């Protein structure tokens, strides 16, 4: 048996337990992606490694994640690119920028990749984003072209409770977002 | 209260090390936005 | 708020989560600090930082920490130089071996020391142990030399349970541990 | 059963910095032994 849990409610200027990559750091209590402006990326990540699965058991580990979130845009038409909550290798660094929301590189399966991501896409990429151009939130395996999507409707500065959970007796991961209005 | 729910099969182990980060990733383009998150709460359990 | 949680009940050959210094690695489901060769030392770390006052609030955690351990000596008259669970800065690397324990250099207080330890020791060192010449348990702040200590008989072989708590509130830190027999 | 228990009162703010490592040491000298962890569980909470 492993077991890790973590709950920060609310950030250090000093957060030693925190890999910031990009523009992201820590203000005010809070964890800050990026700010309002053009072209940019910032990450952030637990420092500590998790244990996942065991090669020796084939066991899968069950976890659950809970955030709460902000995006504050210039107005409902001009918002981009997105967020994301993901899962990958120990040694992970920035990908592309843009539209590839700085988890992957391409919209075809790159098994090299092993990153799961659960995005909130806030702008349409004609050449792999649902049809529908509707804001979205979408499961991603290995590349940027979702998996499965669901229709979003972005409330403009507030903030989105999500909770994030994986049953590893089944496979499945769900996620739900909230807002209180 | 306005809530979405999205569930999808995904195959852990045979798309992730055993060994792996988690963590937040945003951008911004032409078109761009602040993100930021207010409060993180985790907790896994293997075996 | 912050909170951290770990629990590890049978350790993996590549526990990513712990710093390993010296000879301390993990082998069948354990954690092997020293094996019983002379004069070594062996530290291992759990690797991601833990916030334990804040600057800011002048808040102090409280913790809890419970662990498992035998020493393994070749008879009751041949065992040196002894365990500890320690608390230091992020950065720290084993300082002297032998009686030291790996975590101190000196009998007298070193306020850059910055290490509080709990040590479980198995030799009696002229220059700063007990006069009774006793194993003990003791508690060790930026010194070799221990606030206060308590006489133990090493059970050879045996694994005693541990459970070190500390009270904020009272600035308490206790220490228990226990046999079967 | 066997225990033992020791008690003191420790200004941890005074003596370790705000944010540290916690792990455990052991070492051996002409008279030796093995030292080894089984188990190790452990919780925190700050405010
Ligand atoms: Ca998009
Ligand atoms: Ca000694
Ligand atoms: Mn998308
Ligand atoms: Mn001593």
């Amino acid at each position: 048996t492993e077991t890790t849990s973590f709950s920060i409610t609310k950030f250090s200027p000093d957060q030693q337990n925190l890999i910031f990559q990009g523009d992201g750091y820590t203000t005010k209590g809070k964890l800050t992606l990026t700010k309002a402006v053009k072209s940019t990326v910032g990450r952030a990540l637990y420092s500590t490694p998790i244990h996942i699965w065991d090669r020796d058991t084939g066991n899968v580990a069950n976890f659950v994640t809970s955030f709460t979130f902000v995006i504050d845009a210039p107005s409902s038409y001009n918002v981009a690119d997105g967020f994301t909550f993901f899962i990958a290798p120990v040694d992970t660094k920035p990908q592309t920028g843009g539209g590839y929301l700085g988890v992957f590189n391409s919209k075809e399966y790159d098994k090299t990749s092993q990153t799961v991501a659960v995005e909130f896409d806030t702008f349409y990429n004609a050449a792999w984003d649902p049809s529908n151009k509707e804001r979205h939130i979408g499961i991603d395996v290995n590349s940027i072209k979702s998996v499965n999507t669901k229709s979003w409707n972005l409330q403009n500065g507030e903030r989105a409770n999500v909770v994030i959970a994986f049953n590893a007796a089944t496979n499945v991961l769900t996620v739900t977002l909230t807002y209180p209005n | 209260v306005t809530s979405y729910t999205l569930n999808e099969v995904v195959p852990l182990k045979d798309v992730v090390p055993e060994w792996v980060r988690i963590g937040f990733s945003a951008t911004t383009g032409a078109e761009f936005a602040a993100q930021e998150v207010h409060s993180w709460s985790f907790n896994s359990q293997l075996g």
